[PDB]
């Protein structure tokens, strides 16, 4: 049956596809300088230099960071984060040593120096990611399910006779409704349906994510000590739409556990309680037990597909700290408890308002923190205008603190025609009108779009009025994304303010065939490799074109996937014709794969050969040696051939010709030729 | 020979920790997503190939704020799907069943309201750039057509 | 089984190259693909030439046909030319079966007095005894689908640009014609009707 | 405290439809040539059923794509009939192949396309078609292997 | 005198503007250094040729007596930093009455000596207001 065949998930790629990548060196750069001049104070210059060195050695990724700051008066060198990094393929996990970050959702987000060991859902295929429940039946004899949507049919496939469990549904938004259809060649159909409400707390029906950290504390506060700690997190999805998940953290002074349940009950909704029970020791030697408590509750989708709740709650105990408290300095009023409700209601399938309350109390001080937000987005056609409002009362007397905000943006393809070939198609009109409530008012209207042919050099010019002051601040930048970096260069010109802003960021690879220079990297990169291609860009990307030596870095390639890596052949130089013009690479997380391509140099020819007065069966084989070229014969005799020589011999091999030829200037210089030769 | 004395020159200045906004050409970002077919894109929770793009802030200082976060205001296509965007139509025609997503460095998507912040990063001295990725996601069978999609983010400093 | 790229392959006039894609979704599959170009009547044509005519595909894999362009400007520049471009999978007692699809190729020129947008909406029906004829002054290769005669469906109908193509009518049609034409993606516009002028 | 705003710009194209015709190698397998049974003319054989299917495509695509059976016809007579393709000792004489509609009309091999009236099955598109060995006067015992071309306009 | 100090030179005020904390972070960091001017009347050759010019001032730390101190009021004033006076040669001049900067040689007429003002933090640098005052001698040869 089904359940005991070892079906595999949909997109799932073997972990033995999977590209550890090369052993290459890495290095972005990205510089910036701001001279300012002011009427009260002349000029000055300001520059700031972020460099990230690595290394890709084996499987082991290193990364360091640094930065570089000038100011018109000293160079000063600053180390900010150092990683070794690494994917185990076993555990189905990831492995960091030195700096990082705790990515936990259960504790709160922590900054530490040691060593971190948390499996990834990214190694996971796109499927079976999220909260999707699984199906479990019995079909009595051969049938068909159709797990169907509301809308329509998600999952097809044949059962045999037996025990069958589907685990490939995908997230489908928040909230859905599966209808399970089985139909047997013999019996009626039989349905049955299951609506389901995920949280992100919630995990799949038997799916374990768990995370070990394990190190000393860092924080950017120089008055915070440097503890060491221990923190160990745990998800499980148990059966019947259940989720236990667990936590401890530990140190020297502070001893949390914290324990929690999640439901998925359906059609009222999703449910998320847990407890967190600490022992800490506050700045000084006084120690404090305490408890909180989080709520988190998701109701479905209200009327038909209008309205979508969110209740947030956690109350906190007098007593309850969390570990920055505790590692603060050795000599330096707790939240009684805080709401959250989410409200987003669509209306005239254009509209929707989002409604959301904050509302804190604290332990002796009865002040509230209330904040309340309510956007109202719209598009219209091609204009897009977004109206919101928001409020703020905090516990240190800041009062109403009301804001509203009015952006209307509108392309100028409504009133272009569809074919233009004006570059304003590229373009749009923005207007942003801000009031304080106070009279306090920032108008700003302004135009922007892209003016190259790939798009890479982005405009975008802005005036505004800023008033009661009344301030008049133009502000334009132009950004130009080529194949060696990108290049920003900006002005906002004021009542007495002038800042020019000039940046360039660019990325270094020191593989195996020479450096290779591009676009600022972003963890995964694949490194295109054509030589003899020069110029050549490549598909699906703005400004990635190959140097003079055919090598180029792809920006960013998604990890554990099947992503296509394409050379547009239509800006390619006419003498060379590639053989393979899309190629497919797996990388791995911070990686860095070649995605060889292979292009003959040589001119484009198209050959009629005939032997005996009789042109070349089907499917022959014409070779020629001495340029390295192949291909096989059409019809009527017709080859096609790239990469030869202006004068030359070939081959073919029906089941032995030698045929030679010799090509005009002009024809080389042609874009394809067409000739006849005749065999031997 | 002789010595006089002169006047006094009196200096008027103001020593001031500056704090940072949006960095200049990153208020206004177009990202080109490429084009994607419906093989990819041809059943609910579909996703295509997410394309990378940065979010710069200049002369920011670790003592006026050490963490921030962005959020991103945007229309959803339906109340069930609140996480993904709403493409614009257009004369020539627009994509049926599509819309635009925005992940973050962990992976996860987004509520597209305007309260929901991201997950927090640390502000270097000075330039910092977060990234964001942005994907394709199909609720059911998506036509082909031409996608346009606008998002306004908000940043919030702590 | 190979697949092409698009349903229907747009080459604009004073270019030299266009790209097609085909791809190959079975994983262990070994091919021969030979594709070519005829004109409107299905006749074998050497006014575009696809490289590489014949190729070897082997397993999942995806290759790039470029149409390389040999008009030299002799095509009318005042209306769109159709094509026909042919790709043919060989599978390198049984019998064997080669796959041909037919996709439209449109030789655009480059400047037309109307956009693509206003093309669907400029058809006009002239109704007659048994007949429903197509006027399409737009220059533009229309493709009518599902031509609704009030209740019941007559048939696909291609109209040439400045052209009267004829579809046969049964006289039980009622008055009213819906009707949707494909646009330049492949989807299908909204359905609109169609006037008698 | 404030942005700006960011705009997403990209392009969905549709895809033609993956044909797959019966079993792997786009190979469908018929039984053995009957030396007593195909006598005449109207001498026929087992009727052995295969299906295409036009995957990975939406279905308003895939069934308005027009469907055509071409390839060689051993006589001018026998329009409808494939001609044998084999050149070895096992290639038979005066015998080929048929494919047949669903009802059981006879396909022109001439190219004239039609309709597709394909059926939306929970996994795909499909359109069942039938292949049976014709006699045309007399049998041989070899293994009469045939070749058929199939033609989908992508309307 | 030999010269007459014009009251552009007398009394004066010369504006230094905001600076960033960034850029005077760790001590011995300067900032943009504005430029101010003094001029001479009726300068007599015959009677003197040189000119120099010595700044009064209180100096900050013993070991810092080349910067002056701020004294903009009791609160709300800039701390761990102060102001610089750097004369036609670009050095830093002694705070005591008695430190002459170079000697230039006097034309007839009008003539006018160039300082530059800038500043100067120690330590970390700290926001707040930044104002200061120095009385100056000039000595004919």
């Amino acid at each position: 049956p089904q359940a005991f065949m070892s079906n595999r998930a949909r997109g799932y790629i073997p972990p033995e596809l999977w590209d550890p990548g090369i052993n290459a060196g890495l290095l972005n750069y990205n510089f910036s300088g701001n001279s300012v001049q002011n009427r009260i104070g002349g000029n000055s210059h300001y520059a700031y230099l972020n460099l990230q060195s690595g290394l890709n050695i084996g499987a082991w990724r290193l990364r360091d960071n640094t930065t570089w700051s000038y100011n018109s008066s000293k160079n000063k060198w600053q180390h900010i984060n150092t990683w070794l990094e690494r994917d185990i393929i076993p555990l189905r996990s990831r492995l960091t040593l030195g700096d990082g970050y705790t990515q936990g959702d259960i504790f709160d987000g922590i900054n530490f120096r040691g060593a971190q060991l948390a499996s990834d859902d990214n190694m996971l295929p796109d499927s079976q990611r999220g909260f999707a429940p699984v199906i479990h039946g019995i079909a009595r004899g051969t049938a068909q399910v159709t797990i169907k949507q509301n809308g329509y049919d998600i999952y097809n496939s044949t059962v045999p006779p037996g025990p069958f469990t589907i685990n490939d549904i995908y997230a489908a938004g928040n909230s859905g409704d599966l209808q399970v259809t089985i139909k047997e060649a013999d019996g009626s159909t039989q349905i049955f349906t299951v609506p389901y409400s995920s949280v992100p707390l919630l995990q799949r029906e038997g799916h374990t994510r768990y995370s070990i950290t394990a190190g000393e504390y860092r924080s950017g506060n120089a008055q915070q000590e440097k503890p060491r700690f221990f923190q160990s997190t745990l998800l499980h999805g148990l059966p019947a739409g259940w989720t236990i998940y667990g936590g401890t953290q530990l140190a020297d002074r502070y001893r949390a556990f914290n324990f929690g349940i999640g439901k998925n009950m359906g059609a009222l909704g999703a449910l998320s309680v847990d407890m967190t029970q600490a022992n800490s020791t506050l700045p000084d030697d006084s120690q404090h037990d305490g408890q909180s408590v989080r709520f988190l509750y998701n109701k479905s989708l209200n009327e038909s597909g209008t309205n979508i709740q969110l209740v947030g709650y956690r109350y906190s105990t007098s007593g309850y700290f969390n570990f920055a408290d505790t590692t603060y300095s050795r000599m330096n009023y707790n939240k009684r408890g805080k709401l959250q409700l989410t409200v987003t209601q669509q209306l005239g399938r254009t509209s929707t308002l989002y409604l959301s309350g904050s509302h804190q109390t604290y332990w002796g001080t009865s002040n509230v923190d209330e904040q309340f937000q309510a956007g109202l987005n719209t598009a219209f056609e091609d204009i897009n205008w977004t109206l919101s409002y928001s409020l703020t009362k905090n516990a240190w007397q800041k009062g109403r603190d009301q804001m509203l905000a009015l952006n209307v943006n509108i392309p100028f393809s409504h009133w272009l025609r569809s074919d233009s070939k004006s570059q304003w198609r590229h373009a749009s009109a923005s207007y942003s009108m801000s009031h304080d409530l106070n009279g306090r008012m920032t108008n700003l209207a302004g135009v922007y779009g892209t003016l190259l042919e790939d798009n890479n050099l982005s405009y975008s010019v802005q005036t505004g009025y800023a008033g009661g002051n009344s301030g008049s601040t133009g502000y334009a930048t132009l950004n130009y994304r080529g194949g060696y970096g990108n290049a920003n260069i900006g002005y906002s010109h004021s009542d007495d303010i002038k800042q020019l802003y000039y940046g360039v960021s660019g990325g270094v690879l020191a593989h195996a065939n020479g450096v290779t220079l591009g676009q600022p990297l972003n963890d995964t990169v694949v490194l295109v490799k054509a030589p003899g291609a020069k110029d050549a860009k490549v598909e699906n990307q703005t400004g990635v074109r190959t140097d003079w030596r055919g090598y180029a870095v792809l920006p960013y390639a998604t990890e554990y996937r099947e992503n296509r890596v394409a050379l547009d052949t239509n800006t390619l130089a006419d003498n060379v014709d590639l053989d393979n013009a899309v190629a497919n690479v797996v990388p791995t997380r911070g990686a860095i794969v070649r995605a060889e391509f292979k292009a003959r140099v040589g001119i484009k020819l198209l050959m009629t050969l005939t032997h005996n007065n009789k042109p070349l069966p089907f499917g022959a084989m014409v070779t020629s040696e001495s340029s390295q070229s192949s291909g096989i014969v059409a019809d009527n005799g017709q080859v096609y051939l790239s990469g030869m020589p202006l004068a030359g011999k070939v081959q073919v091999k029906w089941g032995h010709c030698v045929a030679n030829y010799q090509l005009p200037p002009e024809s080389q210089q042609q874009l394809l030729t067409q000739l006849s030769a005749e065999c031997r | 020979a002789t010595t006089v004395n002169g006047g006094t020159v009196h200096f008027k200045g103001e020593v001031v920790n500056a704090a940072c906004a949006v960095d200049a050409g990153s208020v206004d970002q177009t990202v080109q997503l490429g084009q994607v077919r419906t093989a990819s894109l041809a059943q609910e929770g579909a996703t295509s190939s997410a394309v990378g793009f940065n979010i710069q802030l200049n002369d920011c200082d670790t003592n006026v704020a050490s963490k921030a976060a962005v959020a991103f205001l945007g229309t959803a296509i339906d109340a069930g799907h609140t996480n993904v965007l709403a493409l614009q139509s257009s004369a020539a025609g627009s994509a049926t069943n599509v819309g635009v997503q925005i992940l973050d460095r962990t992976g996860a998507a987004l509520t597209l309201d305007g309260a929901t912040f991201s997950s927090e990063t640390t502000l270097n001295n000075g330039t910092n750039t977060i990234p964001f990725q942005a994907r394709y996601f199909a609720t059911g069978a998506a036509t082909p057509g031409a996608a346009n999609a606008d998002a306004t983010f908000k940043v919030q400093y702590q | 089984g190979v697949a092409l790229g698009a349903t229907r392959v747009i080459y604009p006039a004073g270019q030299k190259q266009e790209q097609l894609a085909v791809t190959n979704n079975d994983e262990n599959s070994t091919y021969l693909i030979q594709s070519w170009v005829e004109n409107a009547d299905g006749v074998k044509d050497g006014r575009f030439i696809v490289t590489p005519p014949l190729f070897a595909m082997k397993g999942k894999k995806e290759n790039t046909l470029r149409i390389l362009d040999a008009t030299n400007n002799q095509l009318p520049q005042d209306r769109e030319s159709l094509f026909w471009m042919n790709v043919k999978a060989i599978p390198s007692n049984t019998l064997q079966l080669a796959i041909i699809s037919r996709i439209k190729l449109y030789y655009r020129p480059a400047k037309l007095a109307l956009p693509p947008d206003q093309a669907a909406e400029k058809l006009r029906f002239r109704r007659s005894a048994n007949s429903l004829t197509l006027i399409n002054p737009t220059p533009y290769y229309l493709t009518v689908t599902e031509l609704n005669a009030g209740t019941r469906v007559l048939e696909n109908a291609l109209v040439p640009p400045m052209g009267e193509s004829t579809v046969k009518l049964p006289s039980d049609a009622g008055s009213n014609i819906t009707y949707r034409t494909i646009n330049d993606y492949g989807a299908l516009t909204p359905k609109m009707t169609g006037v008698m002028e």
